[PDB]
RNA sequence: CCCGGCGAGGGGAGUGAAAAAGAACCUGAAACCGUGUACGUACAAGCAGUGGGAGCACGCUUAGGCGUGUGACUGCGUACC
RNA sequence: GUGAAGAGGGAAACAACCCAGACCGCCAGCUAAGGUCCCAAAGUCAUGGUUAAGUGGGAAACGAUGUGGGAAGGCCCAGAC
RNA sequence: GAUGUCGGCUCAUCACAUCCUGGGGCUGAAGUAGGUCCCAAGGGUAUGGCUGUUCGCCAUUUAAAGUGGUACGCGAGCUGG
RNA sequence: GCUGAAAGCAUCUAAGCACGAAACUUGCCCCGAGAUGAGUUCUCCCUGACCCUUUAAGGGUCCUGAAGGAACGUUGAAGAC
């Protein structure tokens, strides 16, 4: 139920070592507007492989 | 002898003149090209490989495509091995279809049985569940005790407990053949084999004969 | 002065090759550990490894006095509840006759990662042919 | 003056002997938590040190072969009241 | 007598048993109990016997042409067993 | 300055002084079926009525319904008669 | 049990030889090269130029980015993630 021993800095790290984030491999780019968006979203502007999707 | 990969098209039912029912279950064993063939001084042992069906181009690795090429036969969906019986002989690129099994009369069917997932003890090891009322709290489907007092002070390796269930190979052994139809590449089978329709199934004769 | 230590950098190997045919089983081990530890040479030090590496042939050949060919035991456990099994000399001669000398010099060499180090340099065959050639073996009448 | 939401919090400028005295303000210890550098560490079993001890890094030196940090491997070793 | 209030070496580990009483330092020598094929420091030492049971390395009444040694006796080339 | 007590439930694990199955000697062993001793631990080894019961008696099955160790196994798993 | 001495006989045993059980090793099914003793077989990919120096399994710049992998998306009789 509880622990019988203080667990120690060391261990505290070792459990950590697989929290580390990940972070986007790449951007991809617009081809019209040519801004940098996450792949296969919209774009900030609106924009989606070029075709100006709605931006209202 | 050596065996058949195929594919499990699913199940059906046989009518015979006595008015009998067989479960059958119907295996679509597609012409085996063997890829490589292995000899003691080389490999140390002695079996074929073989492919069946057939995988999109632009899908096939390199190296992949490189081994193919090397025995002339195009690509299939995965490779299999079968040990030769001293009595055995093959060539690279021969084809062998499932008139093998025209005399056979019994095989053995492996295949990857269904997966079950995280599966607890009741389902996956029998267990008796405890009672649903006089007092129970809590504790209807649990294990209840896994070992003994100090004295072992230890749970025993191998102990049954909760876990992942099927998806996993599995065998069935002497299978009747109830019928082989070369035309349509088809073997049929009495009874069930391991494994979802559509998988992988390999068709060897019965060892224990 | 300090006295001299031996430097795991600098230390001199050498290959031997030795015929197992007829021999003792306890008695040869002794001389294989003895000279896979280093001990027959004045460099000797207890914490470097200045052992020779040797190459045993034959090793389905030993000898063993009285009944021990019938009546020896070895007992090993796989770490389940049955786990105990056991085998004869007979019966491991005649399975994998080269863990029987593999396991008498285990026995004889020191406990830690030094002794499994020293192990590593012991090389047993069950046949009469090796395929070190490249090394030199020196015959050793041991 | 600048970033920020006419924020919070900062970076300059200026005051002062001192702003690492900026109001969460003299001095600013320890537990505890971080960044950087050197060395060791993913086939090895236990009060974690001690005796022996290679290698690596670094400071020296009229090569002076010493000092400092680290500690592969090895003998012994079951805290305190 | 020892422990208690006593460390060191030996008895695998083992306050009370065996050896032996630690003022401090030494990378010098001789011994005690106990030991000398390897783990593990030192005789695969020398001479003459015993054991074949891994006895050695767990035990009784009792049982048995196991085997070594010793002192006597009965019957025997008038031919014994 | 706390090691929770019988019974049941769930889940077990080992011993062999063996209940069943397997292999043998003797028999006051004709056969069938038994008695007794030796070898053997691979697997198997009842459901109900009464009582909190373990046990026991009784009813009816089974090839057999074995004997013991495991904090008289198992309440940080359940129950609480 | 066979043959057979020690012991002219006898004797399954001392030399030698043959039978003998659900136990033992295999045979059947599954996992399995972290088996650091890290194995074997087949196939595929990479064929630039310079500089510094404590000059070696050394460091750096430019050019190059293959086989393949991962990521993302649509998803599964695969799945807690």
């Amino acid at each position: 139920a509880v622990q019988q021993n203080k667990p120690t800095r060391s261990k505290r790290g070792m459990r950590r070592s697989h929290d580390a984030l990940t972070a986007v491999t790449s951007l991809s780019v617009d081809k019209t507007s040519g801004e940098k968006h996450l792949r296969h979203h919209i774009t900030a502007d609106g924009y989606y492989r070029g075709r100006k999707v709605i931006a209202k | 002898m050596i065996g058949l990969v195929g594919k499990k098209v699913g199940m059906t039912r046989i009518f015979t003149e006595d008015g009998v029912s067989i479960p059958v279950t119907v295996i679509e064993v597609e012409a085996n090209r063997v890829t490589q063939v292995k000899d003691l001084a080389n490999d140390g042992y002695r079996a074929i490989q073989v492919t069946t069906g057939a995988k999109k181009a632009n899908r096939v690795t390199k190296p992949e495509a490189g081994h193919f090429a090397k025995a002339g036969v195009e690509a299939g969906r995965g490779l299999w091995e079968f040990r030769l019986a001293e009595g055995e002989e093959f060539t690279v690129g021969q084809s062998i279809s499932v008139e093998l099994f025209a005399d056979v009369k019994k095989v053995d069917v492996t295949g990857t049985s269904k997966g079950k997932g995280f599966a607890g003890t009741v389902k996956r090891w029998n267990f008796r569940t405890q009672d649903a009322t006089h007092g129970n709290s809590l504790s209807h489907r649990v294990p209840g005790s896994i070992g003994q007092n100090q004295t072992p002070g230890k749970v025993f390796k191998g102990k049954k407990m909760a876990g992942q269930m099927g998806n996993e190979r599995v065998t069935v052994q002497s299978l009747d053949v109830v019928r082989v139809d070369a035309e349509r590449n088809l073997l049929l089978v009495k009874g069930a084999v391991p494994g979802a329709t559509g998988s992988d199934l390999i068709v060897k004769p019965a060892v224990k004969a | 002065m300090k006295t001299f230590t031996a430097k795991p950098e600098t230390v001199k190997r050498d290959w031997y090759v030795v015929d197992a045919t007829g021999k003792t089983l306890g008695r040869l081990a002794t001389e294989l550990a003895r000279r896979l530890r280093g001990k027959h040479k004045a460099e000797y030090t207890p914490h470097v490894d200045t052992g020779d590496y040797i190459i045993v042939l034959n090793a389905d050949k030993v000898a063993v006095t009285g009944n021990k060919r019938t009546d020896k035991v070895y007992y090993h456990h796989t770490g389940h509840i049955g786990g105990i099994k056991q085998a004869t000399f007979e019966e491991m001669i005649a399975r994998r006759p080269e863990r029987v000398i593999e396991i008498a010099v285990k026995g004889m060499l020191p406990k830690g990662p030094l002794g499994r180090a020293m192990f590593r340099k012991l090389k047993v065959y069950a046949g009469n042919e090796h395929n070190h050639a490249a090394q030199q073996p020196q015959v050793l009448d041991i």
